[PDB]
């Protein structure tokens, strides 16, 4: 889900992620950070740049 | 939140002064736990500690 | 017992008095302090603690005449309680016209 | 092991804002500016909220239930 | 008098007499923990 | 000249760049030649006023200007310790099977503030621990966590896994006692925030427990505390000796608060000038630049203090001064008494 999430958006919202997956704070940040970074004002960014 | 500084001349040597507000509120609360061990073993005869 | 009076030595003497006042602080001591400084008839006057484990305190005040150090001792709880009410009248007043604007 | 109903220093009520602070560290608000919108202008209670540690959950887990 | 304790893993009621090999059913763990009393305790809140 | 620096010794209290001077009280009679410092309450009462500023729900900002420092002291220590309120004090646990600890429970629950009106309680007597319907208040709580009939399949959060996981004090209902209920209406009696997070439990724990509670003073424990932060400061007035003009204005502005020193073009060059010396905290931050040491002069009034006063939520901080002070004048008649039953 964390991925079509990214593949359909490039901002993804941990809180919305996590409404919807009904998972934990730690297992949908370890998601994140495993594909992602933070970035502030704007949520989580792929760490790779659209090639 | 400490603040350097004499009061009350209760901190001479190494010494410090705390607050009982801030310790009626839990701070520095600690718990001591204790263990006592007791065996009832069975000896030679048959007999046993009850 | 809670206020008892103690004269400066057998003599009995009345122009040096100290006061021993049990379950009171800080507060008390300093506002009577304030409080009876100002009276033109009092040469010295200094509060003191015994010890911080128990809750008492110590007044000493020396007079500069033949003033029994009592009537300034009473003088000084009467301008603190006039001092007093008339704090809580103007603050009454205060919060009163201030909500009467605010509304 | 929890969050502390009372500061130590002042006394502000600072346990009931525990789970606001958790809410917005969900959210992408940052320990400062969570913690001037929670309302604590003092220090004492940003510390009593930023160096708090939650173990009462990793207890739990451990608890007999 | 029915004695009754708590089992380590298991957490159930069993009711065991005195000398008796501490076990639990459906399991086998041997730590068996006493309930708490039922008596009415006071404590103070400083 | 000599006369205008007895002034600055006698009103203003100066802040040095290593120490502050003139910090002592002396308006006292003897002390000044030229001046008659003796007491007056004639002139006490034309001089003082209380002037509001700022007074929302569990907060206050008043300054008073007259008052000395130690009545201000002696308030700020009364609000502090010397009002009672009602606070949770005894605890009785039934089958408590929390992995919080009883002690650390009990502690927990007293530190919850009581929104119950002190005023129409009295103190409890030496002993007595069965307590009376005058001078007690009685709250259960009881809480069985369970987990949840109806769940989604993985349900990692507690919050669907479990129901009743965390025991907020909204759970807590007052018992009332005797009359009590006639006497107090319905939902007067409740916690202050009712969001304050107690404990958390699991499926098979329960809380049980009795709450009695007593009127007490902050002097014999800080649970009894109706203010959470109760203060005053010096009201500060910022002087500049000479007109600094240019990029000093916006120097000053920078290194005093933001909204203490304003700049403003009156023939098209930029001028500094002190706008609201209230918002000024005092950083002492003027003192790193060398060239604009010797062109202010920071001062605190000695007869303006601002208090400001939040609370936990008992009961308004303009009647919490009120009560302060109708304690102090009880103290002051109860020794009064004293000494005439002496005398
Ligand atoms: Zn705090
Ligand atoms: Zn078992």
């Amino acid at each position: 889900f964390v991925m079509w999430k990214f593949t359909q958006s490039r901002w993804v919202v941990r809180k919305e992620v996590a409404t919807v997956t009904k998972l934990c704070a730690e297992d949908v940040k370890d998601f994140l950070e495993h594909m992602a970074v933070v970035r502030i004002n704007k949520g989580w960014e792929f760490i790779l740049p659209y090639d | 939140t400490v603040a350097v500084m004499s009061y009350s001349g209760y901190d001479i040597e190494d010494a410090l002064v705390l607050n009982k507000a801030s310790l009626d509120r839990g701070f520095g609360r600690c718990l001591v736990y204790k263990n006592a061990k007791c065996t009832l073993k069975r000896y030679t005869n048959q007999t046993f500690d009850k | 017992k809670t206020a008892l009076e103690m004269v400066q030595a057998a003599g009995t003497d009345r122009h040096c008095v100290t006061f021993v006042l049990h379950e009171e602080d800080h507060t008390l001591g300093n506002s009577l302090r304030y409080m009876i400084m100002k009276n033109p008839e009092v040469e010295f006057c200094g509060y003191t603690t015994t010890h911080p484990s128990e809750s008492k305190i110590n007044l000493r005040i020396q007079t500069r005449g033949t003033l029994p150090a009592v009537e300034p001792f009473q003088r000084g709880l009467n301008e603190l309680m006039n001092v007093c009410q008339h704090v809580l009248d103007k603050f009454e007043a205060s919060i009163k016209d201030y909500k009467d604007q605010k509304a | 092991m929890i969050i502390p109903v009372r500061c130590f220093t002042c006394g502000k009520i600072v346990g009931n804002k525990w789970e606001a602070y958790l809410g917005l560290l969900q959210a992408e608000y940052t320990e400062g500016d969570a913690l001037d919108a929670l309302g604590l202008k003092r220090y004492c209670c940003r510390r009593m909220l930023l160096a708090h540690v939650d173990l009462i959950e990793k207890l739990l887990n451990y608890a007999p239930l | 008098q029915p004695m009754i304790y708590i089992c380590g893993e298991c957490h159930t009621e069993n009711e065991i007499k005195s000398r008796d090999p501490i076990r639990c059913r459906e399991c086998g763990y041997r730590i068996m923990y006493k309930k708490r009393t039922k008596r009415l305790v006071v404590f103070d809140a400083r | 000249a000599a006369s205008q620096a007895v002034e600055e010794m006698r009103s203003r209290v100066v802040l040095g760049e290593f120490g502050v001077r003139n910090v002592h009280t002396t308006d006292f009679p003897g002390n000044y030649s030229g001046y008659d410092d003796a007491w007056d309450q004639d002139r006490f009462e034309k001089n003082f006023r209380v002037d509001v500023v700022h007074m929302d729900e569990n907060s206050l900002e008043f300054d008073m200007v007259g008052i000395d420092a130690a009545i201000a002291n002696a308030f700020r220590r009364i609000l502090l310790a010397e009002v009672p309120t009602m606070a949770v004090e005894k605890v009785l646990v039934y089958n408590n099977t929390s992995i919080v600890q009883d002690e650390i429970l009990a502690h927990r629950l007293g530190l919850i503030p009581i929104h119950a009106d002190p005023r129409l309680f009295e103190y409890r007597n030496q002993g007595d621990e069965e307590g009376t319907e005058i001078d007690t208040l009685q709250f259960r709580l009881q809480v069985r966590c369970t987990r949840n009939p109806h769940a989604a399949k993985d349900s990692s959060d507690p919050n669907e896994l479990y129901v009743n996981h965390k025991v907020y004090t909204r759970h807590m209902t007052w018992i009332p006692l005797g009359n009590q209920a006639d006497l107090f209406p319905e939902g007067t009696i409740r916690p202050v925030h009712d969001d304050i997070l107690i404990a958390q439990l699991r499926p098979g724990q329960e809380i049980d427990l009795l709450m009695h509670c007593v009127k007490g003073i902050g002097k014999d424990h800080a649970k009894f505390s109706p203010v959470a932060t109760a203060s005053y400061r010096l009201l500060p007035d910022i002087t500049l000796l000479e007109p600094v003009e240019g990029e000093a204005a916006e120097e000053l502005s920078r290194c005093f608060s933001p909204g203490v020193i304003e700049v403003q073009e009156v023939q098209g060059k930029k001028v500094a000038r002190v706008a609201n010396p209230r918002l000024d905290t005092f950083s002492r931050e003027i003192f790193r630049n060398e060239k604009l040491k010797k062109v202010v002069r920071l001062a605190r009034v000695r007869d303006h203090y601002i208090f400001s006063v939040e609370s936990t939520g008992v009961l308004p901080p303009d009647v919490l001064v009120s009560e302060a002070i109708k304690v102090l004048m009880g103290k002051c008649r109860r020794f009064l008494d004293e000494l005439d039953a002496v005398q």
